[PDB]
């Protein structure tokens, strides 16, 4: 779930706060549709997808769902014992927060017009 | 409160 998407952003990019994803590009947070602004919206476009094919999986809801996960001396871990929904969505989020660790932060990406730059 | 991505 998000506090745990949360808690995984905050222990692989230590230096930005988490809002800074919140709401970026057309991927980032606010739902999207449309091509992603860059790099970093393309890593958020790409875990919008997974969700989606998460939720193929019935009784599964990526937003809610609380999966294990550890976050230790650098290194994120999707645990063993979760069920096929909770892992599918603990590798989605961590694929993610690897994704936001590599990818550049553009400023003037942040909180852009929705409506008329994404229908 | 609310949403990432």
């Amino acid at each position: 779930n998000l506090y745990q998407f949360k808690n995984m952003i905050q222990c692989t990019v230590p230096s930005r706060s988490w809002a800074d994803f919140a709401d970026y590009g057309c991927y980032c947070g606010k739902g999207g549709s449309g091509t992603p602004v860059d790099d970093l919206d393309r890593c958020c476009q790409t875990h919008d997808n997974c969700y989606n094919e998460a939720e193929n999986i019935s009784g599964c809801r990526p937003y809610f769902k609380t999966y294990s996960y550890e976050c230790t001396q650098g290194t994120l871990t999707c645990k063993g014992d979760n069920n096929a929904c909770a892992a599918s969505v603990c590798d989605c989020d961590r694929l993610a927060a690897i994704c936001f660790a590599g990818a550049p932060y553009n400023d003037d990406n942040y909180n852009i017009d929705l409506k008329a730059r994404c229908n | 409160l609310a949403i990432y991505s």
